[PDB]
């Protein structure tokens, strides 16, 4: 019956500036004319929804997305990998990073 | 402004897609499973996108239409604006709709009774239909000729009138001079810098295209009326038409049920692989498997996977309802399935092909806006899924994919065979379809007047394709209204021009393919440059002039005759040879009755 819940923003005055957000519902403004928000001929509600449906091709189907942004501001330090260690021995001549 | 039909046209193109979407899935479900539950669920959805449409169609005259210049947003935006009906007053637009159905439903419930039995009656797809295709008996296939124009094409001559007469008020209030020169609208294009095509020059490029087949029509003529001498003695003369009653079905549009009295060499089977498909245990699913191979031969992409669990392939386990139709279905979004019920037969192994050419065709244009999502005009559609169908019912092909002996010999006396099968139903329905569409072109326009409908019908019918009728018929009849596109509605200039653009598409694809031998055993497996010249085309839609389209294929602006006539001249080789002791032509003076 289509899942009418997944919205995205089809109109906007100006590109996003990067990692810039976004959530107002002002009713968009085509032509010259003023639009008060009321709809209308060049007077769009700004943003529509995916009618995703089960029985869609692929390119069709709802794709979730996560993007991880690794940033280094100026700090002393912070998360990273996780750090593995080697068995241990003794009595021996060894090469050792403790 | 231009920049405001832009924003216009992409609000309509993301409302379109899902309203167009749920309105096509329901009449999925109503074809594949027939309850009335699910046709008053399709009527009230397919009545909320009809709605929707005249809601936006009456939006887009507020932008003018010649203050635009990119090419491809007036092309959408002229597809948008068409008024079409409506245009009319509001009590002529449901006197039309009126007559539209009263002309249908008289089509499918007339009934034709026995003069020796009046308890019986015939419906004219069941039991007159086969009449027409299976008789030899030249006095009942005279009775159910007359009996089916004089009782149901009666009815129509006063509602066909009335017709004619509403169709050119819609017509002449859209700016066209009649309604024949609205149908021409197909192919006309405006202003893409020496692609032009004029709604007047479609006329001139039938009748000069014509002009070239009438010497290879009139010798089938020939051949097919020395060979119904034999069967029909004491009724048929040697210089004159063909009766009208004796052609195979019921109007003469296929002659392809003249088979068995026409075949030139009866003691040789035309090659038939049916039973070496039930030899292998060959399932439901290795006929649309053989035919993704096919394609994927050529360089085409693989069907997309949900083509294989929503579409279905039988009538199902079920005693199921569900109108059993060969279909290919476009319901959108990237959801492609094909509706049949096939048999384990050469014929819908050949189908199959056919099918899936048109699933090809709208998989490779579903990156266009939504208005372009067509075929190019109204004939490149099926034109190219036969093209799909010819390249795999050679024998070429089936000994490679595994179904014909090793040691199979191909010899010429079952080329001739081959050939003359396809004659009778290729070259035999093209004088039919270019006399019928002159016929109509010139009533709408009013070169006939109706007190000559039926005189000029039958003129054009001795003198174009050499046909004479066994019975005079005054003005109280209406003949071609007893066809079901004339009284349905439908345009028929069409199959014409897919006959003739199917040629040049094949001939262009084997020149790619390096073939050598005749044109008719050509088959384009296993290259890959002749698919890149498919691929070409396949993916305009209408977001081009169609003459644009023409030549990345096949290189030219116009559509030409000549592919068609290299396919048979094997046959008009033989058929002149044939044709040494006979008179080749008519005369348009006698008669059945004349005597
Ligand atoms: C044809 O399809 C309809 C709906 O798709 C079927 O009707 C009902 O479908 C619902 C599912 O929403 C089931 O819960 C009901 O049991 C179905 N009704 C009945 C009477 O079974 C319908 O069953 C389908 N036709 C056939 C022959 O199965
Ligand atoms: C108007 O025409 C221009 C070219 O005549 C189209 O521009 C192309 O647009 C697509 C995506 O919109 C780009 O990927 C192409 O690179 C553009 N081509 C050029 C040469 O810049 C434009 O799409 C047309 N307008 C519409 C609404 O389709
Ligand atoms: C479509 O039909 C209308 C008549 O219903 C034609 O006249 C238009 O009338 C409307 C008002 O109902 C005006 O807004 C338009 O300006 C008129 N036509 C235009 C745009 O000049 C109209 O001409 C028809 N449109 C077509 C496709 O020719
Ligand atoms: C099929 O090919 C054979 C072989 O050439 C043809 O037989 C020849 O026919 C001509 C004309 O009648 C004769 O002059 C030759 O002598 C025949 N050849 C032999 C070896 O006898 C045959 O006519 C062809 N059939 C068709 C339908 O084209
Ligand atoms: C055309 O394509 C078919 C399908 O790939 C080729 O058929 C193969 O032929 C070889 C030898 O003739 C066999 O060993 C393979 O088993 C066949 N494959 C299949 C899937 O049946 C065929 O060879 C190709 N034609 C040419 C000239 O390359
Ligand atoms: C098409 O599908 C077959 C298997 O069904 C696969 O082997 C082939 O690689 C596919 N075609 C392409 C171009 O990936």
């Amino acid at each position: 019956g289509g899942n009418y819940n997944y919205l995205y923003r089809l109109f906007r005055k100006s590109n996003l500036k990067p990692f810039e957000r976004d959530i107002s519902t002002e009713i968009y403004q085509a032509g010259s004319t003023p639009c008060n928000g009321v709809e209308g001929f060049n007077c769009y509600f700004p943003l529509q929804s995916y009618g995703f449906q089960p029985t869609n091709g692929v390119g069709y189907q709802p794709y979730r997305v996560v993007v991880l942004s690794f940033e280094l501001l100026h700090a002393p330090a912070t998360v990273c990998g996780p750090k593995k260690s080697t068995n241990l021995v003794k009595n021996k001549c060894v090469n050792f990073n403790f | 402004i231009e920049e405001q039909a832009k924003t216009f046209l992409d609000k309509f193109n993301h409302e379109a897609e899902d309203l167009f979407y749920q309105s096509s899935l329901a009449s999925w479900n109503y074809n594949t499973n027939i309850t009335e539950e699910n046709v008053q669920n399709m009527n009230n959805a397919g009545d909320k996108w009809s709605a929707f449409l005249k809601e936006q169609s009456t939006l887009a005259q507020m932008y003018p239409l010649q203050e635009i210049q990119n090419l491809t947003v007036k092309l959408q935006l002229q597809a948008l604006q068409q008024n079409g009906s409506s245009v009319l007053s509001e009590d002529k637009s449901k006197r039309l709709n009126t007559i539209l159905n009263t002309m249908s439903t008289i089509y499918s419930t007339g009934k034709v009774c026995n003069p020796d039995n009046p308890q019986e009656c015939l419906l004219l797809e069941p039991g007159l239909n086969e009449i027409m295709a299976n008789s030899l008996d030249y006095n009942e296939r005279l009775w159910a000729w007359e009996s089916w124009r004089s009782e149901v094409g009666k009815q129509l001559r006063p509602l066909y009138e009335e017709y004619v007469v509403l169709k050119n008020e819609m017509a002449r209030a859209n700016h066209y001079e009649d309604y024949g020169d609205y149908w021409r609208g197909d192919y006309e294009v405006n202003g893409v810098d020496g692609y032009d095509y004029s709604r007047g020059q479609l006329i001139e490029d039938v009748e000069h295209t014509f002009e070239e087949i009438k010497p290879l029509y009139e010798h089938l003529h020939a051949y097919v009326r020395a060979k119904l001498m034999n069967a029909y003695p004491s009724y048929i003369s040697p210089i004159g038409c063909l009766p009208a009653h004796l052609l195979g079905d019921m109007w003469g549009r296929f002659w392809t049920n003249l088979y068995s009295l026409t075949v030139p060499f009866g003691q040789k089977p035309n090659i038939d692989v049916t039973d070496a498909m039930v030899d292998q245990a060959w399932d439901a699913q290795r006929i649309f498997k053989e035919a993704e191979k096919f394609f994927v031969s050529v360089g085409l992409p693989n069907m997309t996977q949900g083509f294989w669990e929503n579409s279905m392939l039988t009538d199902p386990g079920n005693v199921q309802k569900a109108v059993c139709h060969p279909t290919a279905w476009d319901l959108g979004k990237g959801d492609f399935r094909i509706l049949m019920c096939t048999k384990v037969t050469m014929d819908d192994f050949l189908t199959a092909h056919h099918e899936m050419g048109h699933i090809q065709y709208d998989m490779a244009y579903a990156a266009q806006p939504f208005l372009l999502r067509n075929g190019a005009n109204e004939g490149f559609h099926e034109a190219v899924g036969e093209i799909m169908s010819l390249s795999a019912a050679t024998p070429k092909h089936l000994k490679s994919i595994g179904l014909l002996s090793p040691d199979f010999q191909e010899d010429n006396e079952t080329e001739i065979n081959f050939l003359l099968k396809q004659a009778l139903t290729i070259v035999g329905t093209l004088p039919f379809t270019y006399m019928l569409e002159k016929w109509r072109w010139m009533v709408f326009k009013g070169e006939i007047p109706k007190d000559q409908w039926m005189k000029k019908w039958w003129e054009m019918k001795r003198e174009i394709v050499g046909v004479v009728e066994p019975v005079p018929h005054d003005e109280t009849y209406c003949d071609p209204a007893s066809l079901f596109h004339v009284s349905n509605d439908y345009s028929f200039i069409r199959y014409y021009t897919r006959t003739l653009y199917q040629f040049q598409f094949q001939e262009a694809l084997c020149q790619a393919a390096k073939h050598e031998g005749p044109l008719h055993k050509c088959d384009i497996s296993n290259s890959t440059e002749a698919g890149q010249k498919l691929f070409n085309m396949l993916r305009l839609g209408k977001s081009e002039p169609w003459t644009l389209a023409l030549e990345n294929v096949v290189g030219a602006k116009n559509m030409n005759v000549r592919p068609l006539l290299n396919y048979f001249e094997p046959l008009f080789t033989w058929l002149k040879d044939q044709n040494k002791n006979s008179f080749v032509g008519w005369s348009t003076d006698w008669s059945p009755y004349a005597d």
